[PDB]
C-alpha cells in the first residue's frame, strides 16, 4: 500500500540469513509455485537473481486438511538477527473498564501483514528458494515486499501503520472511538443506529483506499461477542463458560489447568477459593505424579461447584458515579472483594491470598494494595473503601508499626468477621506479677532439646524435646512460662527469633506451635516480653542457661 | 550549534524499563505538557523501530512538572561521563553556614542533543485500561535528569558564572543536575540578596529561575548516642541499659559492662528498685564519656557507594544514618515532620528521603542508596505525590523490622 515503510536493521554486527533449502517431496513442490504466482502478481513477492547470498527454509502444508494448500516459512533464524522493535501491547483491555456504547462494531481486517509494505534495504534478508525438482535447474528465488507472517517485526510494523491509517478519519470523527487489538478493530460509538452504520461502512472506504479489506455483507460478529475467553454483551459482560472436569484422578498437570479456569472465573464469580487446591502443587517438580485429592481440597472444589452452578455478570463502567471497593475475609490468609459502582452489580470481583506468618491488619493493608494498584491499571482512579476493621482499631496498628502504610479513603462496615487486634504486649513491666526467666536450647545432630524457666519466685522447670531445632525450643520456652503463670506475668528470653514473631503480633501461623502461643496471650490480661543478651553474665537468665 | 557526541559503555545497550501504570489526572497532565513540548521541538513522535523506554511521572505549586526517570540510562552513560566530563565536588560546600539551592534546569532545553543518542531517550504516555497502543516520545535536546545534561552544559555554565565569581571570591557554587547549590557566610538577610544577585545575573544572560529552599551545613555531624537519665534504676532499667550498651559496642571498642552485670546477680524480679554500687557508677561514667567523642578510622571512601538506612520512630520522628560499611556511619540524623496531623507515613517517609539526599549532595556530591522501611508496592504508587525534587535516588525496600528501634532514639 502508499503506507510509509519503516526503516529496520539488523542486530549490530551480523548479517542475512543463510540457511539450508533442504529438498522437499514432489507433490508440494509444485504447490509452493502455485502460491508464489498468485503472491507475486499481487506484488507481495517478487524473484530475484543470483546476487541474493541469502535464503530462509520454506515449507509446505494442508489447510486443517482441505483444498487451498498453505505456504510457510520459518523465520526463526532471521528473527534472531533482527534488531528489537517497541514491544506490543502485554496486558488487554478488561471488560470492567469499559463503558456502555450504543452501539459497537468488530472489524477483522484479513491479511492484514501482507496488506503493509516493507523497508526497501531490508528485503533482501527476507530472500528464499523453491528447490528444483532433483536439482535439475536453478532455484526459483524470491523475496518479500510486504512484513511476512512469523517475522520479529511484523506485530509492531502493522501497529503503528493502522495507528497512522486511522488518523485521519479518527479526526474527522471525533465522536467514534477505535480500539486496536492484533488484526482487529472495535468501534464504538453513540450514534443513533443508522448514522453508526453509514460511519462504519465510511470507515471501511477509508481503511479500503489505504488497502486493508474488512467484513461487508455483516459484521463477521454480532453481541454477545466472544472475545479473548470474554462473553461481552450489550449491557453486561461475563467470562465465557467455565467447565470443571468431572474426574476420579487428576495430575498435577490437570490441577494447573484447573486453578487456572478458577482464578479466571474469580473475577466476577464471588467467593471461588483455591488455597486448598494449590496447596497441592507447594511440592512439585514432576508434571504427571497423580495427586490424591485431599479432603479438605475436596470441600473447596465442591463449594466452588455450588457458586459455578447459575452464571452471574458484572456491568460496565460509568465515570460519573463514585468508584467502591469492598473487602470480605474468607478465613485462612484468604480474602475476597468487590468493586462496583450501584448495589446489586459489581464492575468485578478478586481474591488475595498471602503466602510468605503474618496478622489480619497488615494482611488487609496488603489486600488495600493490590485493589489499589489493579483500580489505576482499569479505570485510572483508586476507589473508595469499605473495610471490615473499625478506625480506632487501625490508628493503633499503623502508629506503633514498623514500616509506613498508607491508608486511603475508608470507612467502617460492621459485616462479621472484623478485623482485630486480639492481644497486645505491654509496654512496661508489670508489678505484682510473677518474672519468669526463660530459655531453650536443642542439638543439631540429634535433634533432642529442651526448654525450661526460671522465676523470681524460685519457681523452675524444664521439659525434654524430640524432633526440634535451636529455634522451635526458643518458642517452647515461652509457652512454658505462659502456661505455668497467672493472668499477669512478665517473660524474659535472650532470644531475637522468639521476640520477633510475638512483637510481631500474629493471629495465625504454619506451625502449631505458634498457635498455642496465641491462644495464652489471648487468656492472659498482662504480658510484658523483654530481651536481654545471653551468655553475659546478667542475672536471672545467667541461671536459666544453665539449667538448659 | 554542534553537538556533543554521546557513546554508551562498550557492550551497553539503551534502557528498556516499564511505564508505571498512572491515574488519569496525570496521564491527562502529561499529554498536555508534551503536546507543548514537541510544538517547540524539545522533543518528537517515534515508531516502532525504536525499541527503548524510560519511565515518565507527573509531579508538582499548582503546576504539573514532568519527571523523567532517567536512573537506568544514568548508569549506562553518566559512569563514562562522570569520567569523560565529570564535574569536581568542592570540599568547603559543608562548611558554609547558608546553602540555597537554586532550579536551573529550563537551560538545558535550547542545547540540541547528538542526533544518534536522541533514540536511547524515548518515552511512553500510558493509556488507560491498555486501550491504545501508548503515545511515544524521544528528545531532541538535552533532558533534564539526564547527567549527561549538566556535564555537556558545564562549559556554558562556568562562562555565565565567572562574572558573578570574580566579584564574590567567597561564594561557593555548585551544579548537581538541574540545581546550583551556592553557599556562604554572610548573615541570612546579606545571604538572601546576594541570592537575589545571582538570580538577576542569571537571567540577564538568558537563564529564567523560577522563585520570584536553605540548609545549615555547619550543624551536619554524627550524632552522639544517648544513654537514659534516670533517678533510681530497676532490674529492668538496667537490663535495657546492659542490651543497648552490648549493642554499642559493636561501634566503639572499649565498653565494660562486667561492673553492671553483677548488680544483677540474682534472678529478681523485673520491678525491683536496685540501687547502683560504686563500681557501678564508674562505669554508667566511664561508658558516657567513651561515647559522646566520634568513633575512629570512620572515613569517606569515593570508589564505594552511599547507603542510607531509615527506620520510623513514631509521632512524625525518623532516624537516618548514612554509611558505606556496617557501623562506620559517615552521617546521623533526625528527621522530624511538624505538620500538626496533615501529614501520613508516607509523605513524611518522602521528605526525609529528600532531605537526606540534599544533605547528601552537599557533603558528597552523590546521593546513596536508600533501605525504606515499607512494602514496595506502596512506595512504587505514592511516592510521586509528595516528591518536589527532579533527581531521584536508587532505592530498595527493607524485609525485617529492627529490633534496634530505640538504639538511635
Ligand atoms: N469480539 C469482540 C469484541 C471486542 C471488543 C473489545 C473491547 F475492548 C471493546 C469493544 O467494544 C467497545 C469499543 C469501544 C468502546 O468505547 S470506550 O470509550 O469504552 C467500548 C466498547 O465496549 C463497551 C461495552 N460493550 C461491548 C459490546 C456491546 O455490544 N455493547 C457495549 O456496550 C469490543
Amino acid at each position: 500500500s502508499p503506507i510509509e515503510t519503516v526503516p529496520v536493521k539488523l542486530k549490530p554486527g551480523m548479517d542475512g540469513p543463510k540457511v539450508k533449502q533442504w529438498p522437499l517431496t514432489e507433490e508440494k513442490i509444485k504447490a509452493l509455485v502455485e502460491i508464489c504466482t498468485e503472491m507475486e502478481k499481487e506484488g507481495k513477492i517478487s524473484k530475484i537473481g543470483p546476487e541474493n547470498p541469502y535464503n530462509t527454509p520454506v515449507f509446505a502444508i494442508k489447510k486443517k486438511d482441505s483444498t487451498k494448500w498453505r505456504k510457510l516459512v520459518d523465520f526463526r533464524e532471521l528473527n534472531k538477527r533482527t534488531q528489537d522493535f517497541w514491544e506490543v501491547q502485554l496486558g488487554i483491555p478488561h471488560p470492567a473498564g469499559l463503558k456502555k456504547k450504543k452501539s459497537v462494531t468488530v472489524l477483522d481486517v484479513g491479511d492484514a501483514y501482507f496488506s503493509v509494505p516493507l523497508d526497501e534495504d531490508f528485503r533482501k534478508y527476507t530472500a528464499f528458494t523453491i528447490p528444483s525438482i532433483n536439482n535439475e535447474t536453478p532455484g526459483i528465488r524470491y523475496q518479500y515486499n510486504v512484513l511476512p507472517q512469523g517475522w520479529k517485526g511484523s506485530p509492531a510494523i502493522f501497529q503503528s501503520s493502522m495507528t497512522k491509517i486511522l488518523e485521519p478519519f479518527a479526526a474527522q470523527n471525533p465522536d467514534i472511538v477505535i480500539y486496536q487489538y492484533m488484526d482487529d478493530l472495535y468501534v464504538g460509538s453513540d450514534l443513533e443506529i443508522g448514522q453508526h452504520r453509514t460511519k462504519i461502512e465510511e470507515l471501511r472506504q477509508h481503511l479500503l483506499r489505504w488497502g486493508l479489506t474488512t467484513p461487508d455483507k455483516k459484521h463477521q460478529k454480532e453481541p454477545p461477542f466472544l472475545w479473548m475467553g470474554y462473553e461481552l454483551h450489550p449491557d453486561k459482560w461475563t467470562v465465557q463458560p467455565i467447565v470443571l472436569p468431572e474426574k476420579d484422578s487428576w495430575t498435577v498437570n490437570d490441577i494447573q489447568k484447573l486453578v487456572g479456569k478458577l482464578n479466571w472465573a474469580s473475577q466476577i464469580y464471588p467467593g471461588i477459593k483455591v488455597r486448598q487446591l494449590s496447596k497441592l502443587l507447594r511440592g512439585t517438580k514432576a508434571l504427571t505424579e497423580v495427586i490424591p485429592l485431599t479432603e479438605e481440597a475436596e470441600l473447596e472444589l465442591a463449594e466452588n461447584r455450588e457458586i459455578l452452578k447459575e452464571p452471574v455478570h458484572g456491568v460496565y463502567y460509568d465515570p460519573s458515579k463514585d468508584l467502591i471497593a469492598e473487602i470480605q475475609k474468607q478465613g485462612q490468609g484468604q480474602w475476597t472483594y468487590q468493586i462496583y459502582q450501584e448495589p446489586f452489580k459489581n464492575l468485578k470481583t478478586g481474591k488475595y491470598a498471602r503466602m510468605r506468618h503474618t496478622n489480619d491488619v497488615k494482611q488487609l493493608t496488603e489486600a488495600v494494595q493490590k485493589i489499589t494498584t489493579e483500580s489505576i491499571v482499569i479505570w485510572g482512579k483508586t476507589p473508595k473503601f469499605k473495610l471490615p476493621i473499625q478506625k480506632e482499631t487501625w490508628e493503633t496498628w499503623w502508629t506503633e508499626y514498623w514500616q509506613a502504610t498508607w491508608i486511603p479513603e475508608w470507612e467502617f462496615v460492621n459485616t462479621p468477621p472484623l478485623v482485630k487486634l486480639w492481644y497486645q504486649l505491654e509496654k512496661e513491666p508489670i508489678v505484682g506479677a510473677e518474672t519468669f526467666y526463660v530459655d531453650g536450647a536443642a542439638n543439631r545432630e540429634t535433634k533432642l532439646g529442651k526448654a525450661g524457666y526460671v522465676t523470681n519466685k524460685g519457681r523452675q522447670k524444664v521439659v525434654p524435646l524430640t524432633n526440634t531445632t535451636n529455634q522451635k525450643t526458643e518458642l517452647q520456652a515461652i509457652y512454658l512460662a505462659l502456661q505455668d503463670s497467672g493472668l499477669e506475668v512478665n517473660i524474659v528470653t535472650d532470644s531475637q527469633y522468639a521476640l520477633g514473631i510475638i512483637q510481631a503480633q500474629p493471629d495465625k501461623s504454619e506451625s502449631e506451635l505458634v498457635n498455642q502461643i496465641i491462644e495464652q496471650l489471648i487468656k492472659k490480661e498482662k504480658v510484658y516480653l523483654a530481651w536481654v543478651p545471653a551468655h553475659k553474665g546478667i542475672g536471672g537468665n545467667e541461671q536459666v542457661d544453665k539449667l538448659v | 550549534i554542534e553537538t556533543v557526541p554521546v557513546k554508551l559503555k562498550p557492550g551497553m545497550d539503551g534502557p528498556k524499563v516499564k511505564q508505571w501504570p498512572l491515574t488519569e489526572e496525570k496521564i491527562k497532565a502529561l499529554v498536555e505538557i508534551c503536546t507543548e513540548m514537541e510544538k517547540e521541538g524539545k522533543i518528537s513522535k517515534i515508531g516502532p523501530e525504536n525499541p527503548y523506554n524510560t519511565p515518565v511521572f507527573a509531579i508538582k505549586s499548582t503546576k504539573w512538572r514532568k519527571l523523567v526517570d532517567f536512573r537506568e540510562l544514568n548508569k549506562r552513560t553518566q559512569d563514562f561521563w562522570e569520567v569523560q566530563l565529570g564535574i569536581p565536588h568542592p570540599a568547603g560546600l559543608k562548611k558554609k553556614k547558608s546553602v540555597t539551592v537554586l532550579d536551573v534546569g529550563d537551560a538545558y532545553f535550547s542545547v540540541p542533543l547528538d542526533e544518534d543518542f536522541r533514540k536511547y531517550t524515548a518515552f511512553t504516555i500510558p493509556s488507560i485500561n491498555n486501550e491504545t497502543p501508548g503515545i511515544r516520545y524521544q528528545y531532541n535536546v538535552l533532558p533534564q535528569g539526564w547527567k549527561g545534561s549538566p556535564a555537556i552544559f558545564q562549559s556554558s555554565m562556568t562562562k555565565i558564572l565567572e562574572p558573578f565569581k570574580k566579584q564574590n571570591p567567597d561564594i561557593v557554587i555548585y551544579q548537581y543536575m538541574d540545581d546550583l547549590y551556592v553557599g556562604s557566610d554572610l548573615e541570612i538577610g546579606q545571604h538572601r540578596t546576594k541570592i537575589e544577585e545571582l538570580r538577576q545575573h542569571l537571567l540577564r544572560w538568558g537563564l529564567t529561575t523560577p522563585d520570584k529552599y536553605e540548609l545549615h551545613p555547619d550543624k551536619w555531624t554524627v550524632q552522639p548516642i544517648v544513654l537514659p537519665e534516670k533517678d533510681s534504676w530497676t532490674v529492668n532499667d538496667i537490663q535495657k541499659l546492659v542490651g543497648k550498651l552490648n549493642w554499642a559496642s559493636q561501634i566503639y571498642p572499649g565498653i565494660k559492662v562486667r561492673q553492671l552485670s553483677k548488680l544483677l546477680r540474682g534472678t529478681k524480679a523485673l520491678t525491683e528498685v536496685i540501687p547502683l554500687t560504686e563500681e557501678a557508677e564508674l562505669e554508667l561514667a566511664e561508658n558516657r564519656e567513651i561515647l559522646k567523642e566520634p568513633v575512629h578510622g570512620v572515613y569517606y571512601d569515593p570508589s564505594k557507594d552511599l547507603i542510607a538506612e531509615i527506620q520510623k520512630q513514631g509521632q512524625g520522628q525518623w532516624t537516618y544514618q548514612i554509611y558505606q560499611e556496617p557501623f562506620k556511619n559517615l552521617k546521623t540524623g533526625k528527621y522530624a515532620r511538624m505538620r500538626g496531623a496533615h501529614t501520613n507515613d508516607v509523605k513524611q517517609l518522602t521528605e526525609a528521603v529528600q532531605k537526606i539526599t540534599t544533605e547528601s549532595i552537599v557533603i558528597w556530591g552523590k546521593t546513596p542508596k536508600f533501605k525504606l522501611p515499607i512494602q514496595k508496592e506502596t512506595w512504587e504508587t505514592w511516592w510521586t505525590e509528595y516528591w518536589q525534587a527532579t533527581w531521584i535516588p536508587e532505592w530498595e525496600f527493607v524485609n525485617t523490622p529492627p529490633l534496634v528501634k530505640l538504639w538511635y532514639q
